[PDB]
């Protein structure tokens, strides 16, 4: 209760592929979607769309932002119980390159 | 012009060939104009631009043409266009949702948010909306949502919420299968209206001589309004600001209930579903209330229309307040909803309030056999509350209907002389837990019937004496005098008066 | 000495396994000294 | 490098089991069944009931909606099974209560029914309306579907009375209709299938 | 001319539909910076100031 | 502004709402008309011994489709 | 206590982060000034509204207010290889 | 190593920075003078003079000296990513009163990161005040002042057993004591009662077991702030906490007439407090 | 889908390897003072969210002292996963406990 | 306990930066109740009992058009003791923008005081 | 009739605007403001 | 009291908001802004070094509103020399004073 529920108790988006709490994004939806949630690391550009006799994309896979670009893939998040601080400990730890991958454990 | 337009659009619709998208956003920003303004898109250059769009669908659907199917559909008063382009514009909305059923996500924000408009500027909106229903039947769901989140506040203005409800119940009636998810939208939100104003109520509203206001009467410039408005609150909400909601609202509702019931209907139609989808909605919504006059109102209305509903009603009232699975003080709200819907409810016969006397004191015959020997064990004088809420709900009877049960012969039905002689004389003295003014007025119509001799038992209560909240459910009453003017109008057939 | 420790961990690419009460407040985890030294699991009836 | 680098990828994009055309109609079978595994969260109102909480808090949500997972609508489900937590079938089955909250979280088995359309299947259903540049219908009642106007076979035009369709031979085509898959769109709320005529 | 010496104001709105401007001070001298450039090529270099001025109507 | 508070709303997927993952965990096997049919018959009496009403509505007409003409 | 958290954390792995941190930000910063004049964030400046909502300015990447964005990661272009102060004590070792 | 990865010596230089994110660099202020953040003045100074390295880099493609101011800004692009990272790695120029901290400076000292916001962080629901003697309180009661009764809240699901009380909280609303100070909905959106009057209380206590028309949170039920009362607990704290009987844990007993936290004798030996103008810390 | 099946199935026998039978335990047969400090802290955060509750609650408001009758009257539909320290347990009703 | 505190308005300005906000109420807009704690020149009445968010002076800025107030900023309810109109010296002809106003936060001996 | 104060000969002040903050018969720039009659209440404790 | 803000959700009405637990702006009728903060920072000139001072006022918690130009600097450029009366620029008008 004191050092996390009563202080930062923030529940923020994780990868469950990559492990990264930064990298997620809430997607700019497509005007006849909803806003999802998708990682960017893990993403891979609908331009990257190189090739049984075709290799289709199931069309939920691809998201946009706000600039205007599309993702295939980026995917699998979910909600996890962290302090806020441990997201500003994240981003000072890749300041120096170095990454935190979390382990969660429902996959 | 006219026909020099129809080859500039096609020109512009020439875009899907070498992919630049170059008059895309010229036609669209002129289409996207206000009503205010006459340099929009007129009634002739708008079929040159919409009988292109429906002669072909392939060359629009890009990214880059996506653009202007916004701005035909938020291409605003659509449903004041003349008929030559009123009913080609309709045609426009019934190929593209269905060609790319993917617009209908957002035809159908449109048209449910356009509800605020009435019946007479909606006969368009719904004959579209019905047809779609039926032609995209996976819109049954998320159309649900859209009519939670466009239903106005309880505080906009009373033509957003009398004619969100009048548009809301024409869905009703041409779509049985949403069904429960309209009156628990709409009975959760009158609750908001409706409780805040027994608190209020003080003095009788000034009837004014105009009953209604008028009839038809008929840009952004945003700014950087980050600022104050201090001291300038005006938070004081009114008495006709929300008793005038209830008033057209709720007689709307009682309005469209009385059409949708009918012995036609209730025979092999879907009139029956309308009364269960309200008594299910009574027990869980509105029965946990507290303090809430003016929407009970409503089963009071629906439960009068015909004979077997009152079969189906009162019987489902007594096996709340007397089931041992129910919880324990919805045991004694519903013993206080029985006495006052009995004894204020016109049109009822003998034979059904007869049964709930028959049962009223068969479950009284039956106390006798068990929870009166307790009397002498140390307790409380509070562990038979259940029994005082149900002696309230059988003298509040008498006190208005003791002419019911006057037989030719010239007895009574099972004991009415006799059987009050030994409950009140016994070793509760149900003469002083109960509420005051429902019992004392039992023994007085009972000393013109010479039936109470207990006058000084009454007397015998000042010096042989969790409280307030059995104080509390005594004193409320389900059908009291209704304070709303314009719906007791409605129900003067059928509420029986204090005499 | 954070970041000394820091650089021997990295190079390790060590697996913090999230056990010591000095590692559970940082990601936010229950203790497991004490009251958390255990789980409840709640009987359900129905099959 | 790239022969077991973008299998990772590939075979993530691949559907598993393919749609037969069958029973020599020439139409495909798209309703599947499907066994899955799910982790839902049962609360505390429900800590009687457990089998009716999992199926109106998370399976009733499921049906008649695209998933992403088995890559279909679900239609409905049969055979619902709360794994115990207890290795030790029986009734008694226990779960884990998380420590913040009073919810508890299980797995459990069930069967989906999904129907899955696919590229190059045959799908019939009927024409609802038919316009001078599409061609719109319903798929088994319940799922839309459209032909667009350059999937239109050439010896096909669209006579103009709404308006009725003439085929190569001269005749109007029936609200049945057998057509091939073209990209299924998902993104919506409703899901399409569009679709051609040409082979 | 209100596009090469005046100033639109920002934004999306004032610039397309209906413009919007304002005669700053610090473009007072450049509007008339090519108006008696005009005048003092109309004589060939040689400006008379003082009937310019009660033209003008200024100081 | 308050678009970004309604897909709150348009969203609502909680963790009361949805499962956490879905993993299937054989391969989809197909199934005979015979036995969409009789899974129907049996799935739509279950739940009409709320919710779920808009979707059993758009299933009756799946049953009325494999077996019935309109 | 009406929103329990499903998935949760159990180990934590610590890396280096590669070359390819430019796959998850295309969202390169050049201009070393923050602001111009009229107030506004100069676009590949250090302020840039592609790394989260920013003085009443939606999100360039996520379309979101100031509230509920979360912010994002940018990078600067070294143009050579410097060393990571970090890990220089093992690398002159290895040297 | 299961991934079968490489170990590669890019991992030890630098090929680019990542910027934190604005949230994480948003300018300083003091008073009614905003500053522009730390992490953008040392961050500046590595993209300056990346570009002064681009200006020297044309000074090739037309082509010494130039390669003395070549060498020199390598030195200084190095100097300056070493400088962005820690602080003590650099030279500097000057006496600039402990110039500006790097990433490694905001983590390691008693105070910076590590220590002072993850061992040691600010709660919400904390009260302290000077103590005073009370013998008519029992041992194991603290006594609280109307002034924190009327501010600390407990967050109370209202159920069928508590809407006798619930109710009675939310009539008396956040003024008087038996009260309470906001109600949550069943999604989540809270309903503050500090400037609603007697009636908007009243019409919105009677509402606490109204279900929604939501079905997504139909297993919710709503949640009553109500203040502390005499059968909530509270953990007291002396502030330098040697041993665990330092911080205990007292049932409330809410007093009239007081602004100081008020404590019985038996306790004052534990915490080893004395009344002289001692404060405890009030944690609920 | 084979990966998954293949996932769950090392899980289900891994978390059945670890399970200690009912006659294999010998760990204390008391509750430890911390599993009754949890048992009514959960119970009474259960109570709270309508769960449905085996005793006769006279009046009680708080759901503390109601998961406080309900320990007196063993009645309470826990289990105690009692942890040992390589990842091993036992599972321990809170009726067959033993309460100080 | 007495209290001072410095309202200054020239804190924001340059040498160049003409006068901005002015003391006093304007006009064509009318937020009222102020004239309770408030004199006409925007400054208040000495003597006059204060609470937190109570208006301590009105300035009228001419980049909004609008009557602004700024509040009493702290908790403890005073007393209007002393308002001084301090003067500028570097000049002869700018209006007032610096006034230092005391308050009088009266003590009795509460419970809790170290005698 | 509004007044002021100067602060160094004591002189009462009525002040307009577009007036200089000095005296007007000796020229001390700081000037404090005097009370008029007002109405305040206290309790007698 | 209040301060002019954006519409409130719930669909409330066009309203304005307040502050009133130091971090959660309610509306005008008690619905608190779901997710929003009040941000500061601490100070316990000198006690550091100064970057620099970029001049906003930040009334919003972070972002600013105040402090530009163009909005109703419009109208202060051109009302500073049609303020002031008595112009001397009286040509023909002033035979006729
Ligand atoms: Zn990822
Ligand atoms: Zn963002
Ligand atoms: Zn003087
Ligand atoms: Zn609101």
């Amino acid at each position: 209760d004191r050092l996390l529920n009563s202080s930062d108790y923030t529940q923020a988006s994780v990868c469950r592929e990559c492990g990264s709490i930064l990298t997620t994004q809430q997607s700019v939806p497509r005007i006849g979607s909803i806003s999802t949630v998708c990682c960017r690391r893990c993403s891979m550009r609908f331009e990257d769309a190189k090739k049984g006799e075709k290799i289709f994309i199931d069309d939920s896979q691809i998201w946009e932002d706000g600039q205007g670009n599309k993702f295939v893939g980026g995917n699998e998040t979910t909600t996890v119980a962290i302090p806020f601080v441990l997201k500003y400990l994240d981003s000072e730890l890749s300041a120096m390159g170095i990454r935190l991958r979390y382990n969660v454990e429902p996959k | 012009s006219a026909a020099m337009y129809s080859r500039f659009v096609k020109s512009a619709l020439d875009d899907l060939d070498k992919n630049d998208s170059t008059q895309i956003g010229i036609i669209a920003n002129q289409v996207a104009l206000p009503s205010k303004n006459p340099e929009r898109i007129n009634d002739k250059n708008l079929n040159i631009l919409l009988d292109i769009l429906s002669s072909n669908i392939n060359r629009i659907e890009s990214s880059r043409g996506t653009f202007l199917i916004q701005s035909i559909i938020n291409f605003e008063k659509w449903w004041e266009l003349p008929p030559h382009t009123l009913s080609k514009y309709i045609y426009f909305i019934k190929i593209l949702c269905s060609s790319i059923p993917k617009w209908w996500q957002d035809v159908s924000m449109i048209l449910v948010s356009c509800f605020i408009l009435p019946i007479k500027q909606t006969v368009c909106h719904h004959d579209m909306l019905k047809y779609f229903l039926r032609m995209i039947p996976s819109s049954m769901g998320f159309i649900d949502t859209y009519l939670a989140k466009f239903f106005p506040n309880k505080n906009d203005t009373r033509r957003k919420l009398v004619n969100y409800t009048s548009n809301l119940l024409k869905l009703r009636g041409y779509c049985s299968e949403l069904g429960f998810q309209i009156w628990s939208l709409l009975i959760e939100k009158i609750i908001s209206i409706d409780v805040e104003l027994q608190n209020e109520l003080d003095e009788l509203d000034d009837d004014v001589d105009d009953d209604d206001l008028e009839e038809v009467d008929l840009m952004d410039i945003i700014e950087g309004m980050d600022g104050t408005e201090e001291y300038n609150v005006e938070l004081t909400q009114g008495i006709k600001e929300l008793s005038t909601k209830l008033d057209s609202i709720l007689t709307l509702v009682s309005t469209h209930v009385e059409e949708q019931v009918t012995p036609e209907s209730l025979e092999s139609g879907e009139g029956v579903g309308v009364f269960n989808t309200l008594t299910t909605l009574f027990k869980t919504h509105v029965l946990p209330t507290y303090y809430t006059r003016s929407i009970q109102y409503i089963m009071f209305h629906v439960s009068q229309q015909q004979l077997e509903l009152m079969d189906s009603f009162l019987v489902t009232l007594i096996d709340i307040s007397f089931a041992v699975n129910e919880a324990a003080e919805k045991k004694i709200k519903s013993l206080q909803y029985l006495g006052s819907y009995i004894a204020r409810a016109k049109k009822l016969s003998r034979t059904q309030i007869i049964f709930v006397a028959s049962y009223l004191t068969s479950w009284l015959n039956r106390y006798v056999i068990e929870r009166e020997e307790e009397v002498d064990q140390r307790g409380g004088m509070e562990r038979f509350k259940h029994f005082y809420a149900a002696f309230q709900a059988l003298c509040y009877i008498f006190c208005f209907r003791h002419n019911i049960f006057r037989d030719t012969d010239g007895n009574w039905e099972c004991e009415l002389d006799k059987f009050f002689q030994r409950m009140v004389i016994s070793k509760f003295n149900p003469l002083k837990f109960c509420n005051e003014n429902v019992m004392l007025m039992f023994a007085r119509i009972a000393q013109q019937e010479s039936v109470a001799y207990c006058f000084s038992i009454i007397e015998n209560n000042n010096n042989e004496r969790t409280r307030q909240q059995f104080i509390d459910l005594q004193s409320y009453f389900p059908y009291d005098p209704l304070f709303l003017k314009n719906y007791k109008i409605l129900m003067k057939e059928y509420y029986i008066e204090w005499s | 000495t954070t970041c000394q420790f820091l650089t021997k961990a990295v190079l390790d690419n060590e697996r913090e396994q999230l056990d010591s009460p000095s590692a559970r407040i940082v990601v936010g985890k229950l203790n497991n000294v004490g009251t958390g030294s255990f789980d409840v699991l709640a009987k359900v009836p129905n099959a | 490098n790239e022969n077991r680098e973008t299998a990772r990828f590939i075979k993530k994009h691949k559907k598993q089991v393919t749609n037969p055309i069958d029973e020599k109609n020439g139409t495909s079978n798209c309703i599947v069944r499907v066994p899955i595994a799910l982790y839902v969260s049962l609360a505390p109102m429900y800590l009687e009931n457990p089998l009716q909480g999992v199926m109106k808090q998370h399976l009733n949500p499921l049906v008649m909606k695209y998933n992403n997972k088995v890559g279909g609508v679900v239609l409905g489900y049969e055979g619902l099974k709360i794994l115990d937590a207890d290795p030790l079938d029986t009734s008694e089955k226990l779960i884990k209560i998380t420590p913040d909250t009073p919810f508890g979280f299980t797995w459990c088995h069930v069967n989906l029914y999904v129907w899955q359309p696919q590229v190059g299947d045959v799908l019939e259903g009927y024409i609802f309306i038919q316009s001078a540049s599409h061609i719109g219908l319903l798929i088994h009642d319940a799922f839309n579907a459209s032909i667009k106007k350059n999937n239109i076979p050439v010896d096909w035009t669209f006579v103009h009375n709404l308006g009725h369709w003439v085929d190569s031979n001269g005749e109007p085509i029936d609200g049945k209709l057998r057509f091939t898959v073209r990209n299924v769109h998902t993104t919506g709320r409703v899901v399409s299938v569009d679709g051609t005529l040409i082979s | 001319i209100l596009s090469r010496f005046t100033v639109i104001k920002p934004g999306q709105f004032g610039r397309s539909k209906d413009r919007s401007y304002f005669i700053d001070p610090q473009n007072e001298d450049k509007i008339l910076c090519y108006i008696l450039a005009i005048i003092m090529h109309l004589d060939n270099f040689i400006v008379e100031i003082t009937p310019l001025a009660h033209e003008l109507n200024l100081k | 502004m308050m678009k970004g508070s309604r897909r709150t709303g348009n969203n609502t997927a909680t963790t009361l709402n949805t499962p956490v993952v879905i993993h299937a965990t054989q391969l989809p096997q197909h199934v005979s008309t015979d036995e969409v049919l009789q899974f129907l018959e049996s799935f739509i009496d279950e739940k009409e011994n709320t919710n779920l009403s808009s979707s059993i509505s758009q299933l009756k007409r799946i049953q009325r489709d494999f077996k019935g003409l309109p | 206590i009406s929103k329990p958290v499903g998935s949760e954390i159990t180990s934590v792995d610590f890396g280096i982060l590669t070359a390819k941190i430019r796959n998850l930000s295309a969202k390169q910063i050049t201009n070393p000034t923050v602001l111009d004049n009229l107030g506004h964030p100069v676009s590949g400046g250090l302020y840039d509204l592609a790394l989260g909502a920013f003085l009443r300015n939606l999100c360039s990447t996520c379309g979101l207010d100031e509230k509920f964005c979360p912010g994002h990661q940018g990078h600067i272009e070294l143009p050579v290889p410097c060393y990571n102060p970090l890990f220089f004590n093992q690398l002159y070792i290895y040297l | 190593n299961l991934s079968r990865k490489l170990v590669k010596a890019d991992s030890f230089f630098m090929d680019v920075l990542v910027v934190p994110p604005t949230r994480f660099r948003l300018p300083s202020k003091l008073g009614e003078e905003v500053h522009e953040n730390s992490q953008n003045q040392l961050l500046s100074k590595v993209l300056t003079t990346s570009l002064l390295i681009r200006d020297l880099n044309d000074d090739l493609s037309k082509l010494r000296v130039i390669f003395s101011r070549l060498m020199n800004a390598f030195v200084t692009i190095q100097n300056d990513v070493n400088a962005f990272i820690d602080s003590t790695k650099a030279q500097g120029r000057t006496s600039g009163k402990v110039p500006i901290p790097g990433v490694k400076q905001a983590l390691e000292k008693k105070e910076g990161l590590f220590r002072k916001h993850m061992m040691g962080k600010r709660v919400n629901y904390a009260a302290r005040s000077v103590i005073s003697p009370d013998p008519n309180i029992e041992t194991n009661e603290i006594g609280v002042p109307p002034v924190f009764a009327v501010k600390l809240t407990y967050p109370e699901p209202v159920t069928a057993y508590n809407i006798a009380e619930l109710r009675q909280a939310v009539i008396n609303g956040p003024d008087k004591w038996p009260g309470a100070t906001q109600i949550q909905n069943e999604d989540g959106s809270l309903v503050s009662l500090i400037g609603m009057s007697v009636e908007q209380r009243k019409a919105l206590a009677n509402q606490l077991l109204t279900p929604s028309s939501n079905v997504s949170t139909h297993t919710l039920n709503k949640k009553v702030y109500r203040h502390i009362k005499n059968r909530d607990v509270v953990l007291m704290n002396r502030q330098p906490t040697l041993h665990k009987a330092s911080m205990m844990g007292h049932k409330v007993r809410v007093l009239p007439n007081e602004k100081t936290l008020r404590l019985h004798y038996a306790n004052t030996g534990a915490y080893n407090a004395d009344f002289d103008g001692d404060e405890m810390n009030m944690h609920f | 889908p084979e990966d998954f099946q293949q996932h769950e199935q090392i899980r289900r026998k891994t978390l059945k390897e670890k399970a200690i039978p009912k006659d294999q335990r010998a760990t204390t047969p008391y509750m430890t003072k911390y599993e009754r400090a949890r048992i009514l802290g959960t119970r009474a955060l259960q109570i709270s969210m309508n769960a449905p509750v085996f005793v006769d609650l006279e009046g009680e408001t708080d759901p503390l002292r109601i998961a406080m009758k309900e320990l007196a009257e063993k009645k309470i539909p826990l289990v105690i996963r009692r942890y040992l320290p390589d990842g091993s347990f036992e599972d321990w009703s809170v009726e067959e406990l033993i309460v100080d | 306990m007495y209290k001072t505190e410095k309202v200054d308005l020239a804190l924001n300005r340059n040498r160049g930066d003409p006068i901005t906000q002015h003391f006093g109420f304007g006009n064509d807009e009318w937020p009222k109740e102020w004239l309770e704690k408030l004199d006409e020149d925007g400054l208040p009445y000495i003597g006059t009992y204060v609470e937190e968010g109570d208006p301590i002076c009105a300035y009228f800025d001419d980049t909004l058009n609008k009557t602004k107030i700024k509040t009493y900023h702290s908790s403890e309810p005073a007393y209007i003791e002393e308002v001084n109109l301090i003067g500028d010296e570097s000049n002869k002809f700018q209006e007032l923008q610096t006034v230092s106003i005391k308050y009088r936060i009266r003590r009795t001996p509460q419970i809790g005081d170290k005698f | 009739t509004l007044k002021y104060i100067c602060a160094e000969c004591s002189s009462k002040l009525s002040l307009s605007r577009t007036d200089a903050v000095r005296c007007k018969d000796c020229g001390h720039r700081i000037l404090l403001k005097a009370r008029t009659k007002r109405l305040v209440q206290f309790e007698a404790r | 009291t209040f301060i002019r803000g954006p519409i409130c959700g719930t669909d409330n009405c066009p309203s304005r908001l307040w502050r009133i637990i130091d971090g959660r702006r309610t509306c005008q009728y008690g619905h608190v802004m779901e997710g929003d903060v009040e941000f500061n920072d601490d100070e316990d000139l000198g006690a550091g070094v100064i970057t620099r001072r970029l001049n906003l006022t930040t009334n919003a918690t972070g972002s600013f509103q105040s402090s530009q130009l163009t909005n109703s600097q419009l109208l202060q450029q051109q009302q500073r020399q049609s303020h002031k009366k008595f112009k001397k620029l009286i040509g023909h008008e002033a035979k006729l004073l």
